[PDB]
């Protein structure tokens, strides 16, 4: 059932169109020529969707309005592709014997009874569509030996049709063609019968236990207020509005908008400009991500003689940048460099985090070090960072 | 003397000259269909069905050879004889071979290929050249009695005072003979209101549908203005309006159905007869009144 | 026993209930309700700048470039091309001998490009500037599944690579070897979508799947952490939230929900009653102001994040859409379609 | 001095006193038809198809009750308008209807009957009577032109004696369509030598092809002698013919065509199990 979800409120919109009430009116209208019973005009349904479903966009009616029809819902009158226009055509309902989620797929035995039905009707004429012409030619050509029997149970549905009354005989044969044109659609139509390939495919006493350790789990994690939680979101969001392309533009102008290509050179630069060294001071994550700030960052660092913590951190992505093949050598010359005793560059680290990577190194991996990763970063955040800040080269960088 | 209109021998002699071309070119390409008999597009419609439009066209390039070497009796009579022996041999033709593309397809949902080539197509010819045939013998035969008492069956007309000439009267049943030569190319259209869907080879079902339409519109101006502008006229201007319509209209038929096709390319058969009704009953009852919110 | 069953019976309610109800005081305002203090936005006229045709079939998927300019693309014919977005140039081509080319993306580095199918292979070509490239000389095949790959995507790195499949496993690789290096399990139905972390510090990432379940994992040891059920149907699409706090989702329902990871429970619906047809494909504006969103009704819709009263539909496709994008940049989105057409919107 | 023959009592109106007694008995004769309209005898031939010889059968009757009264330029135009609106009609319905008998015969070889009914009949009727209008319309305007001429279209005939008679003359028109009321009928009687054996239930394709084939040698002799002996004539000599030819032609025809309905009477097999598979779902 692909599609059901969808084919299961298309339904209840016709079962609205169809009430007496507050519905859809059924006509029988005549002009001067001849006599058409029992239709609704196309202008009925457009006026009509604005009103129960609320839809503004005059457009966005027609929209919707035109891919109930294409399903196989509501068809129009006298044309083969199904369609919705703003005007007084003639349209008319699906019975539900034909609906598309009843699970229809039919052979090319069963079209071509139909197909040859057509032609005994009015035989002094060939009423029939150009693709449609088409079509009967190849399936003669592949159908031919029984060919007999698709021509014989014709001939039945053909003189038992006959057999009806006038008003009935109408209707019951335009609902068999809308039908068929759902089903096998005129050409340069899309074919909405196609689907997706992804989706055309003991004791009660340890329940217990397995509950209890999955109730604590929750309990275990730990929550915040909406309250708290709504201001952080806002907050970001209202902190990055002036960098929001789509909702403030950008200097000079917009590349896609304008043509005017020296937005991205700029941005490229090496010398960042004064929006950019503002986004710097945002967060430590902010001005790490930029690859100029990275070495900016660096460069005070070591004019403070304290990069040594700086060079640690940068080492620990650049052994998880670095395919599986050298990472046993690599996890050694940062053991020795920085965290072994006795090493040039030195650092502390905790009790806890040092037991850990000295059980570990015997070991290597691309995450050997994940606990002195996050040691190192939260003291950057507090201490280090905001020392950048009161630097005196940033303001000097933030006016220009 | 100056009391005769003046005639040409340039203007005059270029087209008794430019049509002895195409009724050589006409003849010609008799014997090219002939030669070649054996074709992907020249057996689709038969010789003895195709080489008696280039044989009926040859009656149609008459009307202005006559209407050159001079007026009198058996040349006013020749020119009746001449235009409506070659329309219903040439237009007649190709209307009832724009009949048999349609009873050829829908004989193609069973085995029977009813209309053969010179059997039912030929064969319907020799009753509309038996009306045709009947009438001319009927008319030519009271226009002999006639000449007895007044009427010369040529007359004269005048334009610009004293400039004379001598013509050939309208009767009429001229007048008679262009509402019968149109009626029955309005069954030529119709026949091609009806095939605009039957899938066809080389097209041609759609080559003789445009030499069609253009008769029901070039050739009802043609006798309009021999109608009406008629009596005032001239000598050299007549033959023009012939001249100007016998390479319109007939030139490019034998050109739009010739060149085309050389360049562009026991009780088991009962009782199934019974349950097939059935399978159309219990189907019928599900669509018929079951909750179908059209027919309540 | 009996007793002692009842007695674990009723500590299992307590702490149930203990857990609704501490949801429950947590539980104060809404979302809506209190960012209705934000002005509301004006108005878009967001248009069509570019149309990218070439495709013999409908287009799966595609990835824009760390340059902003490039895009990759993937058919179901077996073509993938790499596009010049900014110029419209057709770049580079290749045809894989598969159909159903589900998943594409582009590496970090601008070096490589990833692919995969029907084939239940993903495979890795490398980008050269030589004359008359032939790329399925170069063309290496990394991991291997029993079902079709669904989507991929590149780690941080140029090395690893992530994979999901309809085995209902997703798996990480290593493209110079093809070893595996780590297994999740704990879908029971198939994985149709994944996306890592913004943060490249964190090591997680989330992934949705046909068993109406969003899941989100651990990179270092492999079981998941959290996990979210509100859907009806197939969970098409998922995305986090630039802050890297929260992920917004689109599912088969025709509805995107914005889940929260702090708060362990969904915060807005954006659904309306015109709206019949699923979401198949999300992304977030740079600041995540906007969700745009790109539904089987032909259309795309964007959606005001904080507020949730929609912007702006935007229509011009003639099919399907199949995916949706959000240049890096931040300055304009494409979105492929099954009517073989690309259109870069801004 | 007689030059004008007088006669009256004895032939003059004794010709129109019965003359009008058989178009009275033919109108009933289209009362009692529809008002019966559905014994099996009727039935079988069809009810338009027998209306349309009960009423085309009266035009033939009025080229007796016009000749009656002295002749004008008015009233030798409808003696020519009477005789092909009638004629066409009478013996192109019987033609057409003794065709209809014999191409669904041929359909007895073959399968697959249509059985063509009285819509066909009644589409073939209008295509023929396409034709005699065009002919008549086109042939009045002709003696229309040279009534501003001579050749009145009323002629003067003297006998022996010194009598002339006030006569109505013979074109060369009439002597053409005389001849297309002969090579009509020699297609009804090729169209009675294909069906002298098929067999019939009512045996019509009997009682009427001896129509199709009475009025092809009692007509032809009316007409050769209107035609050779019509220097001299009279003026009630034509009136003798003309009632001696109409009561032997178009009489004995709708007595023939109404008195005998009134007073006389592999596989498949395999096949089979598909249709029955349907049918085992649709009978539960
Ligand atoms: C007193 C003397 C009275 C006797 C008069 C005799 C006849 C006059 C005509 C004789 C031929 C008619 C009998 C058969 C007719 C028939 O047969 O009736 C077909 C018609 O045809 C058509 O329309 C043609 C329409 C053409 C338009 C009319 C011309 C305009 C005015 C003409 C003036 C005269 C010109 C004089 C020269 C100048 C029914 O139409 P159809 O489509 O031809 O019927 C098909 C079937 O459908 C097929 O199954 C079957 O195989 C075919 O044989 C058959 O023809
Ligand atoms: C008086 C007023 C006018 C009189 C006209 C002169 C008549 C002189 C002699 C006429 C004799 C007629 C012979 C009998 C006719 C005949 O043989 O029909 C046979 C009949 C049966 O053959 P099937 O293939 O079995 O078809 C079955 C469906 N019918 O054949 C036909 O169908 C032929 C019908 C097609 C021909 C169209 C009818 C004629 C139309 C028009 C008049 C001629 C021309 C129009 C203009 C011409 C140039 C200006
Ligand atoms: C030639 C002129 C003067 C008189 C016309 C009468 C005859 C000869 C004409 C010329 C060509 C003839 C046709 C030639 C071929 C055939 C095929 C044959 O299987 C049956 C007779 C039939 C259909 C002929 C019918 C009569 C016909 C149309
Ligand atoms: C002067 C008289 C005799 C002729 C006038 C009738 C003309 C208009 C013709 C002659 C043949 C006729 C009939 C033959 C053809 C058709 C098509 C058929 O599907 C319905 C009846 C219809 C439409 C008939 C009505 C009118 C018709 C087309
Ligand atoms: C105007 C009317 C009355 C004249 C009729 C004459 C027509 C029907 C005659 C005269 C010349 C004849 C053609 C002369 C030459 C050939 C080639 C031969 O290999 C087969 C017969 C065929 C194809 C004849 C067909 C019928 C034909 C075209
Ligand atoms: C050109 C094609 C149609 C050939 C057909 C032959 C026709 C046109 C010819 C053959 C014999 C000819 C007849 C021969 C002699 C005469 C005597 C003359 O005082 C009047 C015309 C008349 C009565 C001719 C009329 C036309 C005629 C019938
Ligand atoms: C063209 C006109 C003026 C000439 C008149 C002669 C025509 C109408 C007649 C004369 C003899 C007839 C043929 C005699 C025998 C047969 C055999 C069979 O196959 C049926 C038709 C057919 C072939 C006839 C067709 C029509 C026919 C050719
Ligand atoms: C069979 C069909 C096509 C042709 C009909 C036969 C033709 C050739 C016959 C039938 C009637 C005949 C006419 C009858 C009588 C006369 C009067 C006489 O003083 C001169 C000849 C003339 C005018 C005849 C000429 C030939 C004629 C027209
Ligand atoms: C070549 C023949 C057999 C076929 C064509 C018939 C035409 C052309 C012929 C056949 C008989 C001919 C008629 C025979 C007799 C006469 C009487 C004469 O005083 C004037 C011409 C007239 C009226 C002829 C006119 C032309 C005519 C109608
Ligand atoms: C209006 C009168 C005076 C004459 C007009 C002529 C036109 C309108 C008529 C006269 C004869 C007619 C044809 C006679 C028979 C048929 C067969 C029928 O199955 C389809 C229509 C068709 C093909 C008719 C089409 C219309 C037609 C061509
Ligand atoms: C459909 C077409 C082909 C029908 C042809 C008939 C037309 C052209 C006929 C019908 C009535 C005719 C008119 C009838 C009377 C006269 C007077 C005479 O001094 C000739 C000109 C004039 C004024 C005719 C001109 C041509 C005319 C209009
Ligand atoms: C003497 C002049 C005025 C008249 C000659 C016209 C004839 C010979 C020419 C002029 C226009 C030509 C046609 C022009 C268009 C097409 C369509 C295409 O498929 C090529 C052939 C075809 C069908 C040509 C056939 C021959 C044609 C009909
Ligand atoms: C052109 C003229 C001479 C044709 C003859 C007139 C025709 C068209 C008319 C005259 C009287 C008519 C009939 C009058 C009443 C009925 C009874 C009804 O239950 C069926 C139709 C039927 C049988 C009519 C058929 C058509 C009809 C026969
Ligand atoms: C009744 C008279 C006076 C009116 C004028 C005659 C013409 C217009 C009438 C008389 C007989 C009529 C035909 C009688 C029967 C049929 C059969 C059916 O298919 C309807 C049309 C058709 C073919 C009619 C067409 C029109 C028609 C030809
Ligand atoms: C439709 C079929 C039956 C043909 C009938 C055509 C009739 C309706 C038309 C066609 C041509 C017309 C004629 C054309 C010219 C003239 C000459 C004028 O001085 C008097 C009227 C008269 C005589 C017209 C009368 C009506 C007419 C005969
Ligand atoms: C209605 C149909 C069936 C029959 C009537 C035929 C009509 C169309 C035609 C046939 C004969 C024609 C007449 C023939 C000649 C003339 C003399 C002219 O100075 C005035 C018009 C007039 C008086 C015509 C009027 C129209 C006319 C009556
Ligand atoms: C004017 C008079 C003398 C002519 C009448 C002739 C009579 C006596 C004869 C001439 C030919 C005869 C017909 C010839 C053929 C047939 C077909 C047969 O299956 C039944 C008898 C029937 C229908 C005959 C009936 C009687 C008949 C019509
Ligand atoms: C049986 C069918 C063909 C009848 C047709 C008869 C016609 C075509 C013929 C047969 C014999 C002919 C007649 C023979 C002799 C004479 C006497 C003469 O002083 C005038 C012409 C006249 C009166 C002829 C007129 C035409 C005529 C009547
Ligand atoms: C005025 C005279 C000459 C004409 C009147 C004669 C008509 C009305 C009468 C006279 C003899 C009659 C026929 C005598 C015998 C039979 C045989 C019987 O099985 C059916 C009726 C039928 C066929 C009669 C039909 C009507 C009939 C033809
Ligand atoms: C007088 C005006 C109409 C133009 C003069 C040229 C006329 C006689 C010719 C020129 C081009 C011709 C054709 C134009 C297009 C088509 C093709 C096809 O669909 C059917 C024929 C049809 C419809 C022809 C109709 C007649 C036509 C319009």
């Amino acid at each position: 059932s692909p599609n059901m979800l969808v084919y299961r409120k298309m339904e209840d919109v016709i079962a609205r169109m169809q009430d007496e009430k507050n519905g859809i009116p059924i006509r029988t209208v005549k002009s001067f020529l001849s006599k058409i019973p029992s239709v609704f005009s196309g202008s009925d349904i457009v006026q009509w969707l604005i009103k129960n479903l609320t839809i503004e966009d005059p457009v966005e009616a027609l929209h919707l309005g035109t891919l109930m029809a294409a399903h196989g819902y509501f068809f129009p009158i006298s044309d083969h592709v199904l369609t919705l226009k703003d005007d007084g055509t003639f349209y008319r309902f699906q019975t539900p014997y034909f609906w598309p989620s009843n699970c229809w797929e039919p052979e090319n035995t069963d079209y071509a009874v139909y197909l040859c039905k057509r032609t005994m009707q009015n035989k002094a004429r060939l009423e029939l569509a150009d693709y449609e012409a088409e079509s009967l030619a190849r399936l003669q050509r592949a159908f031919a030996r029984k060919w007999e029997f698709i021509f014989m149970q014709a001939e039945a549905q053909a003189k038992v049709d006959k057999k009806r009354d006038k008003i009935e005989r109408k209707i019951l044969d335009s609902q068999e063609r809308a039908f068929w044109d759902v089903h096998r659609p005129v050409p340069g139509c899309v074919n909405t019968t196609e689907v997706d390939i992804k989706k055309s495919s003991p004791p009660t006493e340890d329940e217990l236990q397995q509950q209890i350790k999955y109730w604590q789990i929750q309990l275990d994690r730990h929550r915040l207020k909406m309250s708290k939680v709504a201001d952080s979101l806002l907050s970001y969001t209202e902190q990055y509005l002036e960098y929001d392309p789509f909702l403030l533009p950008p200097d000079p102008s917009n590349p896609w908008l304008s043509d005017d290509t020296t937005f991205w050179e700029l941005e490229a630069s090496k010398e960042p400009s004064q929006q950019r060294v503002k986004r710097w001071g945002f967060g430590m994550d902010e001005a790490l991500k930029d690859p100029v700030g990275r070495e900016q960052f660096l460069k005070f660092l070591e004019s403070e003689f304290s990069s040594e913590n700086l060079r640690f951190w940068l080492a620990v992505e650049d052994l998880k940048k670095r395919p599986i093949k050298e990472v046993p050598s690599r996890v050694q010359e940062i053991w020795q460099e920085f965290l072994a005793p006795g090493a040039p560059s030195a650092i502390n680290l905790d009790s806890k985090s040092y037991d850990k990577t000295t059980q570990n190194v015997k070991e290597p991996g691309r995450y050997t070090f994940e606990d002195a990763q996050e040691h190192i970063y939260k003291l950057m955040k507090s201490d280090s960072y905001p020392r950048f800040i009161r630097s005196s080269a940033y303001q000097e960088l933030l006016q220009a | 003397s100056p009391c005769f209109v003046q005639e040409d021998k340039y203007l005059r002699l270029a087209i008794i000259s430019f049509q002895a071309l195409c009724m050589l070119l006409d003849f010609v390409s008799m014997l090219v269909v002939y030669h070649f008999r054996k074709a992907k597009s020249i057996r689709a419609s038969g010789l003895i069905l195709l080489e008696t439009i280039l044989f009926g066209s040859l009656l149609l390039y008459f009307p202005v050879v006559i209407l050159y070497f001079e007026p009198s009796t058996f040349r006013c009579i020749l020119l009746r004889w001449a235009r409506l022996l070659g329309f219903a041999t040439v237009y007649g033709t190709v209307t009832l071979k724009l009949h048999r593309v349609l009873k050829v397809f829908l004989s193609r949902t069973a085995q029977r290929i009813p209309y053969m080539t010179g059997g039912r197509v030929m064969r319907m010819l020799a009753v509309i050249l038996l009306v045709v045939f009947w009438f001319l013998i009927g008319w030519t035969s009271s226009v002999c009695q006639n000449l007895e008492k007044q009427i010369s069956l040529i007359g004269q007309g005048k334009t610009s005072d004293h400039l004379i000439f001598n013509m050939c009267l309208i009767d009429r049943w001229d007048y008679m003979t262009a509402v019968a030569e149109f009626l029955f190319l309005l069954w030529g259209v119709y026949l091609c209101y009806a095939v605009r869907t039957v899938p066809s080879a080389f097209h041609e079902p759609r080559y003789m549908a445009v030499a069609v339409h253009n008769e029901l519109i070039i050739s009802a101006i043609f006798h309009t203005i021999r109608f009406v502008l008629a009596s005032r006229l001239q000598s050299d201007w007549m033959l023009m309006l012939y001249f100007a319509h016998t390479h319109l209209t007939v030139t490019v038929t034998i050109g739009l159905l010739l060149i085309p096709k050389f360049s562009h390319s026991s009780l088991d058969p009962e009782d199934i007869r019974d349950e097939l009704k059935k399978l159309y009953a219990q189907l019928e009852i599900y669509k018929r009144k079951k909750m179908i919110t059209n027919n309540p | 026993e009996n007793e002692t069953l009842a007695s674990l019976k009723s500590e299992a309610e307590s702490l149930k209930g203990k857990l609704e109800e501490e949801r429950a005081k947590l539980h104060d305002v809404e979302l809506h309700q209190v960012a209705e203090r934000v002005e509301a936005l004006g108005q878009f006229v967001m248009k069509t700048r570019r149309t990218l045709k070439g495709h013999g079939n409908k287009v799966l998927c595609m990835d824009w470039c760390k340059d902003k300019r490039r895009i990759v693309s993937s058919s179901q014919d077996g073509k993938v091309i790499v596009w010049d977005s900014f110029t419209t140039n057709k770049e580079h081509a290749v045809t894989m001998p598969c159909t159903w080319v589900m998943a594409c993306a582009y590496a970090p580095s601008g070096c490589a490009i990833a692919c995969g199918g029907l084939d239940n292979k993903c495979s890795v070509y490398p980008l050269t500037f030589d004359k008359n490239e032939n790329m399925a000389a170069k063309k290496k095949s990394v991991a291997m599944h029993t079902n079709y790959l669904s989507a991929c995507s590149f780690t941080n790195s140029d090395m690893q690579i992530l994979t999901a499949s309809g085995d209902g496993t997703c798996a990480l690789w290593d493209v110079e070897s093809g070893q595996l290096l780590q297994s999740f399990h704990g879908h029971g139905a198939d994985v149709l979508c994944l996306d890592l972390a913004p943060s490249e510090t964190g090591n997680t990432f989330v992934s949705g799947g046909c068993d109406k379940k969003a899941m989100v994992w651990d990179m270092r040891s492999g079981q998941c952490v959290q996990a979210f059920e509100t859907h009806e149907s197939d969970v098409n699409s998922v995305r986090y939230y630039p802050s890297g706090d929260a992920f917004a989702s689109g599912s088969d329902d025709a509805t995107c929900r914005l889940y929260d990871l702090r708060a362990d429970r969904e915060v807005a619906i954006y659904s309306k009653e015109s709206i019949i047809f699923g979401a198949s494909s999300v992304d977030f504006s740079l600041s995540g102001r906007l969700l745009f969103a790109g539904y089987n009704d032909y259309t795309i819709n964007v959606w005001d994040v904080l507020k949730g009263s929609r912007v702006s539909i935007l229509f011009g496709h003639e099919n399907r859409v199949s995916t949706l994008r959000v240049s890096p940049d931040g300055t304009a989105f494409c979105s492929g379609s099954w009517d073989h057409t690309l259109r870069v919107w801004a």
